[PDB]
C-alpha cells in the first residue's frame, strides 16, 4: 500500500546538471595517463626486481 | 610534475611503493610458494582469489603480508562497531581529539591483536591439516611462533608504510598501496593476453571489444562521479542588514559520490570475512561444508555479485549520508542570512536536503551497481582474465579520481 | 647458532613494536579518514620524529637481512 517514490526519484535525476564533454574527456585522458605511467613504472620496477632476485 | 614540492612527494610515494614491492617479493622462510601457486590453479584456489586481489598478489608468493592491509580495515570495522554498541568509547570520542588519539591507539593495538590471531589461525590450521602437504617444515611450536612474529612484523611495517605515505606525502597510504598492488598485476595479464593471442587461443577482436568496453565504462563512471545537482538561490536584497553583499556561493552543489574507496573496501572485508574464515580448512568436514558455503559466494557466481552489489549500495549510501551534514550547511546559511526560494530557514531545510540526497544516492548506487555488474557478465562471455574484474576497476577509478581531486584541491588552495 | 638468531629476531621484533608504539601520526583525523589525508600547505619536522624514523629504517634493513639469511 506504500506509494512508490521512484517517480519522485527520477524527477530529481532530470534536474541534475550533467558535466560538459571536454571536462570528462580531458579527465579520462588524465586517468589513462596516470594509469599508463604507473603501469609502466611498476612493470619496470618488479621486472628489474625479478631480474635481481633471479641472480641470487 | 613541474612543481618541485609535489615532485618530492611523488618521489616519496613511488619510492615507498618500491620498498613495499621489494618487501612484498620476499617469501616467508620455510614456505614453498611453488606448490601454493600450483594449488591455486584448481577450483579450491579460486575461492581465495578475491582475497588475493587485496593482498597485492603477495598471498600466492607467501610474502611477509598474509592478509595485506585487510586486517587493519577489519580492525577499523570492529572499532566502529564497539563505538556504536559500547557507549564507553562513544564518551571518549566526544572528549575531543585527545580521545581520538586513544581510539587511534586502540585501533592499532586491535590491528595487532587481529594480526596475531589471524597469523595463528592461518599458519597453524591450513598447512598442518593434512598435514605437511604443502610445507616440509614439521608442525611444531617453532614454525608457529616464527610465522606469527613474522606476519606481525610485516603487518606492523606495512602500517608504518601506510602512515609514512599519509604523513610525508599526498593521499592515503593504504589507498595508493592497494592501488599499486592491484595495477601491478595488469601488465603480466596484458602480456600473457598478447602472447596467447598469436597462438590462436585468444581472438584479437575479443580483446579489442574488452578494451573498448573498459574505456566506455571509464568514460561513463568519470562522467557520473563529476555529475552534480546545484540548488539555485537568490539572496539577498537590502544591503544594510549586515549580511549582503555576497561575494559568496550563489548555489549549493550536491555530489552523488563523496567520493571514497572506503565503503568498497569495508564492504569487501565484511562479505569476504565469512569466506576467509571458512577457507582455512580445505579438507575434512570443511570440504563437505565450509568449502561448499565458500563456493556459495564466488566472483564467478551471480549470487556473490548480487550480495556484494547490495553491500556496495548500503555502504555507499550510509557513508554518503554520514559525510554530508545538512545541519552545518543550514547553520552556515542561517548565520549568513541566506534565504532559499523554494523555502524558510530551519529544520525544514535539512529535511529537503535529505529528501534530495535520498533520491540521488539511491540511483547513484544503482549506477555503481550496474558498472560493477557488467564486467562479471563480460568475464563469463568473453573469458577475460580476473585482473579486468569490476571491483579492481572501481577501486582504480575511485583512487585515481579522488587523488587527482585532492591534487587540484591543493593547487587551488595554494593559488588563492 | 640458529637459536641465537631467534633471540635477536625476537629482540628486534619486540623492540620495533615498542618504537611504533611511541610513534603516532600527527593530525586532526586518522589516515583512514579521507577528509584530508595530507597537507601540502605547510609541513614541519621534529628531531625526535626523524631520529626514530632512522631507527626503524635501520631495523627494517636489519630485518630484511635476517629474512634473507633465514630464508
Amino acid at each position: 500500500a506504500t506509494v512508490a517514490f521512484a517517480r519522485e526519484a527520477r524527477t530529481e535525476v532530470r534536474k541534475v546538471i550533467w558535466p560538459t564533454r571536454q571536462e570528462t574527456l580531458h579527465t579520462t585522458l588524465i586517468v589513462a595517463a596516470v594509469t599508463a605511467v604507473m603501469s609502466l613504472i611498476l612493470w619496470g620496477l618488479d621486472g628489474i626486481l625479478v631480474r635481481l632476485v633471479s641472480f641470487i | 610534475g613541474g612543481l618541485g614540492e609535489l615532485k618530492r612527494r611523488l618521489l616519496f610515494v613511488i619510492g615507498a611503493l618500491i620498498v613495499f614491492r621489494i618487501g612484498s617479493f620476499i617469501p616467508i622462510p620455510g614456505i614453498d610458494a611453488a606448490v601454493l601457486a600450483k594449488l591455486l590453479e584448481q577450483q579450491r584456489g579460486t575461492i581465495i582469489e578475491m582475497f588475493n586481489m587485496f593482498s597485492g598478489g603477495a598471498l600466492s608468493r607467501a610474502s611477509i603480508f598474509a592478509l595485506g592491509i585487510m586486517p587493519y580495515i577489519s580492525a577499523s570495522i570492529i572499532i566502529q562497531l564497539l563505538t556504536v554498541v559500547h557507549p564507553t568509547l562513544a564518551e571518549i570520542k566526544k572528549e575531543g581529539e585527545s580521545g581520538r588519539r586513544k581510539i587511534s591507539q586502540y585501533t592499532r593495538y586491535g590491528t595487532l591483536v587481529l594480526a596475531i590471531f589471524q597469523s595463528i589461525g592461518i599458519a597453524t590450521g591450513l598447512p598442518n591439516m593434512p598435514g605437511m602437504q604443502g610445507l616440509v617444515i614439521n608442525p611444531g611450536f617453532a614454525f608457529y611462533f616464527t610465522a606469527v612474529v613474522s606476519l606481525v612484523t610485516g603487518t606492523m611495517f606495512l602500517m608504518w608504510l601506510g602512515e609514512q605515505i599519509t604523513e610525508r606525502g599526498i593521499g592515503n597510504g593504504i589507498s595508493i598501496i592497494i592501488f599499486a598492488g592491484i595495477v601491478a598485476g595488469l601488465p603480466p595479464a596484458i602480456a600473457h593476453t598478447i602472447e596467447q593471442a598469436r597462438q590462436g587461443d585468444l581472438h584479437f577482436l575479443v580483446l579489442l571489444l574488452v578494451a573498448v568496453l573498459v574505456f566506455a565504462v571509464t568514460f561513463f563512471v568519470v562522467f557520473v562521479e563529476r555529475g552534480q545537482r546545484r540548488i539555485v538561490v537568490n539572496y539577498a536584497k537590502r544591503q544594510q542588514g549586515r549580511r549582503v553583499y555576497a561575494a559568496q556561493s550563489t548555489h549549493l552543489p550536491l555530489k552523488v559520490n563523496m567520493a571514497g574507496v572506503i565503503p568498497a573496501i569495508f564492504a569487501s572485508s565484511i562479505i569476504l570475512f565469512p569466506a576467509t574464515i571458512a577457507s582455512w580448512f580445505g579438507g575434512g568436514t570443511g570440504w563437505n561444508w565450509l568449502t561448499t558455503i565458500s563456493l556459495y559466494l564466488q566472483p564467478g557466481q551471480p549470487l556473490y555479485v548480487l550480495l556484494y552489489a547490495s553491500a556496495i549500495i548500503f555502504f555507499c549510501f550510509f557513508y554518503t549520508a554520514l559525510v554530508f551534514n545538512p545541519r552545518e550547511t543550514a547553520d552556515n546559511l542561517k548565520k549568513s542570512g541566506a534565504f532559499v526560494p523554494g523555502i524558510r530557514p530551519g529544520e525544514q531545510t535539512a529535511k529537503y536536503i535529505d529528501k534530495v540526497m535520498t533520491r540521488l544516492t539511491l540511483v547513484g548506487a544503482l549506477y555503481i551497481t550496474f558498472i560493477c555488474l557488467i564486467p562479471e557478465f563480460m568475464r563469463d562471455a568473453m573469458k577475460v582474465p580476473f585482473y579486468f574484474g569490476g571491483t579492481s576497476l572501481l577501486i582504480v577509478v575511485v583512487v585515481i579520481m579522488d587523488f587527482m581531486a585532492q591534487v587540484q584541491t591543493l593547487m587551488m588552495s595554494s593559488q588563492y | 647458532m640458529y637459536e641465537a638468531l631467534l633471540v635477536v629476531f625476537l629482540i628486534v621484533a619486540i623492540g620495533l613494536v615498542g618504537l611504533i608504539m611511541l610513534q603516532q601520526g600527527k593530525g586532526a583525523d586518522m589516515g583512514a579518514s579521507f577528509g584530508a589525508g595530507a597537507s601540502a600547505t605547510l609541513f614541519g619536522s621534529s628531531g625526535s620524529g626523524n631520529f626514530m624514523t632512522r631507527m626503524t629504517a635501520l631495523l627494517a634493513t636489519l630485518f630484511f637481512i635476517i629474512s634473507l639469511v633465514l630464508g
